[PDB]
RNA sequence: GGAGCCUCGGUUGGCCUCGGAUAGCCGGUCCCCCGCGGGGUCCGGUGCGGAGUGCCCUUCGUCCUGGGAAACGGGGCGCGGC
RNA sequence: CCCCGGAGCCCCGCGGACGCUACGCCGCGACGAGUAGGAGGGCCGCUGCGGUGAGCCUUGAAGCCUAGGGCGCGGGCCCGGG
RNA sequence: CCGCGGCGGUGCGCCGCGACCGGCUCCGGGACGGCUGGGAAGGCCCGGCGGGGAAGGUGGCUCGGCCGAGUGUUACAGCCCCCCCGGCAGCAGCACUCGCCGAAUCCCGGGGCCGAGGGAGCGAGACCCGUCGCCGCGCUCUCCCCCCUCCCGGCGCGCCGG
């Protein structure tokens, strides 16, 4: 009856300065900042979602405007606690600087 | 074409090349399982001397 | 000099890299150590029959 | 949802890096009391550099220059735009997430508002060191509406006080209250104290 | 037919020896001194005039099609699923609880009872408390926390088991086409049995909580995130 | 109150002293001055800050009945005045 | 101490691909910047002649058009509708 | 037609899982070698032998209530420090993480990610199939015994006989 995800922005596309590379998001995830507090984090489906103007089907539901993109929080990117993921599309852009939902659902806990 | 299997990693495949690696790892379990133990006696015999 | 870096290697530094970049040059063709029957058919004549001869 | 940063005592390039970065994160920002924003370096000093921006100007049209606006919350609003990529639709966008005030109007001088102290002078400089307000800084070089926003803040913090006292007649009731209850909220206060509270 | 004469040492690697071995089985005294045409093979019927016939068991294929794949290659390893090992995570014992993160139960606590063969979790939430009957769950969507109730002893009946929590309707033919077959059925019935075995396993750990204080509650009660609180940070 | 295109973000709140930094925060005044408060001194407390944003508030299944602790609190987009 | 028109087969010398357009098919390796310039292969393309498709075509050729469907690294090509 | 028996290739669309192998990337464990056969340290103390900062001391002055605090001087040891002779098991590159270099003197277990790329069966009365190399083992065709006890059988949850 509550969230089951941690928050999270999904701040750009892995990248060196004048060349970028879209296939591998830099998630900043909500109150994480260290390449010590982002182990948890490694290994967990995530997901950009949206909505839009035609319908889609729903699993477990009648159809509705929500679609996502799942992806999965792949490793830990550099020093201050921001991840990388891999999405099964890469992420619109139009995205960039929005929520992605992290879930807690492959765990090793 | 043949995959190429690490030995350092893959047991069976280090054998198959060199077979005495066998003898060997059986030592340093056993070797270091005796080893274990001893310093178990020894904490156990400082702590006795300490009571 | 200014190209290389190169020094004295260990025992261990042989093994690691003999089973695990070791390829013989088999007719020509680099060929992956797999099986001590490629380094014997080469090195035969030498003595040198197994990955571990070749260590040696 | 929304950062409101007390823009005293910061500096002025150093509060306005975090702000950028948390702008193009799509954080809403307020920044307040800006020209409290104490800039290092000494005041002649970087009245000086303030009046080799207002010496720029595209000589044939002036008209379509640099745009030198002279108010201490314009003039933040001005460097975080320079640590942004404002021509892009994202810097926009972000820029867009950014709202500034001289002094600190209505909807956030009743709310709790926030310190950086990494861009916090009293942390970044040395305290040997001099460091001009902006307040002053705009003032002199065109800035109308200082006395003005003095003089309202003066009924602001005369009204804060008032809040503030009656929030410490609160805090003594409940204290109070605490010590009239104490044995019949005993075994709740006792478990808040086993888990780490209360001490 | 005598279990394994060495143990492990580590997988694969045994504790003994070849010659150390040999001792043991006894490879010594254990030594053994030892030194169609007409006939027709796989056939065979009755039957009256003329005599009895031959039939052939297995009769060549009556069509062939024009072309086809061609074998494989043997590959080793690769087990089919049933005869996988299975694991657990060591934070989840019998009588454990879980939060169940992922299913229409989302975000309930919950009490793990046993792993099934399949590798999953049977769980319960005494239906009672909690809402949650009788039920699976996948190690991986669980988070295990560390309360634990001393489960122990209760005969969670053999008979329930990795078959029996299974999904069940729909064969093949029928009427098909139309606006029917099978959109209706419809509806999941329980089942007497289920409600007899939930009882019968309900009765058994409910005290058990019931013994815990507050823990009925704790149960009842849905794990979620909030404001201010962070997983990585918390703990289970 | 009913349907019905479209646009999307979101997926508990925090309702506030001023400020100081080679210092601060809170009490209570027995006592004194000013307009229940403000200022003062004095004393008593905290001060790697618990009268702590490392925080605070808020709870997150629904109902039943039939005991206790707590108990006159909550509501009717309840209604009129200051 | 015997014969494959039957040892039953991980090797079979009695006969041999699902494979074998031998300008075919298969397997290992290593390698792959390029103006000027050279060479190769184009089941790339245009017009015409000898051959050849018991080719296509008024039940619709050529050409033209195409937010239709495909192939080809590409040159280009095949389809659908008009 | 019911068998979803055996084999072969498949999934309409979206998904999830599992175990195996390749490759990485980290984590947690332990066991060892060497050295100035490591340096320091710790712990027990004893006997001596000196030297110095500076002391339960004394002294001039100051500041507080004979006592406490702050300066100052000569300086023994009744605060320590230092060297010199002689001797104990507690060490151990030490979870009291003070300072290396390493591993045939070295192994165990766990997690994250990416990947699967190939296909030694096209016989007419007898397999639509295994398997090569390596590990061992494991078992058996050799006998004994012991334990625990799952199925089943017997006797009183306990005991006895796959
Ligand atoms: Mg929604
Ligand atoms: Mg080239």
């Amino acid at each position: 009856s509550g969230r089951l995800w941690c928050k999270a922005i999904f701040a750009g596309y892995k990248r060196g300065l004048r060349n970028q590379r879209e296939h591998t998001a830099l998630l900043k995830i909500e109150g994480v900042y260290a390449r010590d507090e982002t182990e948890f984090y490694l290994g967990k489906r995530c997901a950009y979602v949206y909505k839009a103007k035609n319908n889609t089907v729903t699993p477990g539901g009648k159809p509705n405007k929500t679609r996502v993109i799942w992806g999965k929080v792949t490793r830990a990117h550099g020093n201050s606690g921001m991840v990388r993921a891999k999405f099964r599309s890469n992420l619109p852009a139009k995205a960039i600087g929005h929520r992605i939902r992290v879930m807690l659902y492959p765990s090793r806990i | 074409r043949v995959l190429k299997k690490n030995p350092l990693k893959n047991l069976r495949i280090m054998l198959k090349l060199n077979p005495y690696a066998k003898t060997m790892r059986r030592n340093t379990i056993l070797r270091q399982a005796r080893n274990h133990k001893l310093r178990v006696e020894r904490a156990a015999a400082a702590l006795a001397a300490k009571s | 000099e200014p190209y290389i870096a190169w020094g004295y290697p260990n025992l261990k530094s042989v093994n690691e890299l003999i089973y695990k970049r070791g390829y013989g040059k088999i007719n020509k063709k680099r060929i992956a150590l797999t099986d001590n029957a490629l380094i014997a058919r080469s090195l035969g004549k030498y003595g040198i029959i197994c990955m571990e001869d070749l260590i040696h | 949802q929304v950062l409101v940063l007390d823009g005293r005592g910061h500096l002025l390039g150093r509060l306005a890096a975090i702000v950028a970065k948390q702008v193009l994160l799509g954080r809403k920002v307020v920044v307040v009391r800006c020209e409290g924003i104490n800039i290092s370096g000494n005041f002649y000093r970087n009245k000086l550099k303030y009046l080799a921006f207002l010496r720029k100007r595209m000589n044939t049209n002036p008209s379509r220059g640099p745009y030198h606006f002279r108010a201490p919350s314009r003039i933040f609003w001005r460097t975080v735009r320079g640590m942004l990529p404002h021509k892009t639709k994202r810097g926009q966008a972000a820029l867009d997430r950014l709202k500034v005030f001289d002094g600190i109007p209505p909807p956030y001088d009743k709310k709790k508002r926030m310190v950086v102290p990494a861009a916090l002078k009293v942390v970044r400089l040395k305290p040997t060191r001099k460091f001009a307000y902006l307040g002053r800084l705009a003032h002199e070089v065109g800035w109308k509406y200082q006395a003005v926003t003095a003089t309202l803040e003066e009924k602001r913090k005369e009204k804060a006080k008032i809040h503030y006292r009656k929030k410490k007649q609160l805090m003594r009731l409940r204290k109070q209250a605490e010590k009239n209850v104490e044995k019949k909220i005993d075994r709740f206060t006792e478990v808040l104290k086993t888990h780490g509270f209360l001490v | 037919p005598h279990c394994s004469r060495n143990p492990v040492l580590v997988r694969g690697i045994g504790r003994y020896s070849r010659s150390a071995m040999y001792s043991r089985k006894a490879l010594y005294k254990r030594k053994y001194a030892a030194p169609v045409l007409a006939t027709v093979t796989k056939p065979v019927g009755g039957d009256k005039n003329g005599g009895t016939r031959v039939v052939k068991l297995r009769k060549m294929p009556r069509y062939y099609p024009t072309e086809d794949v061609p074998r494989k290659l043997l590959s080793h390893g690769r087990k089919p699923f049933s005869q996988h090992v299975r694991k657990l995570r060591a934070s989840i014992t019998p009588g454990t609880i879980l939060i169940i993160l992922t299913g229409r139960h989302r975000g309930k606590r919950v009490v793990f009872l046993k792993q099934l063969s399949s590798g999953l979790l049977l769980v319960t939430g005494p239906l009672s408390l909690n809402r949650v009957p009788l039920r699976r769950t996948h190690q991986k969507f669980v988070i295990a926390t560390s309360t634990k109730i001393d489960i122990s002893g209760v005969k969670i009946p053999k008979h329930l088991t990795d078959a029996y929590f299974k999904k069940k309707q729909l064969r093949k033919p029928r009427h098909q086409e139309g606006e029917i077959f099978d959109t209706e059925k419809e509806k999941y019935e329980i089942t007497e049995q289920r409600k007899v075995d939930q009882k019968a396993v309900d009765s058994q750990i409910l005290p058990k909580i019931k013994a815990v204080p507050q823990l009925q509650g704790y149960l009842r009660s849905v794990f979620a995130l909030t404001n201010g609180v962070y997983p990585h940070k918390l703990v289970f």
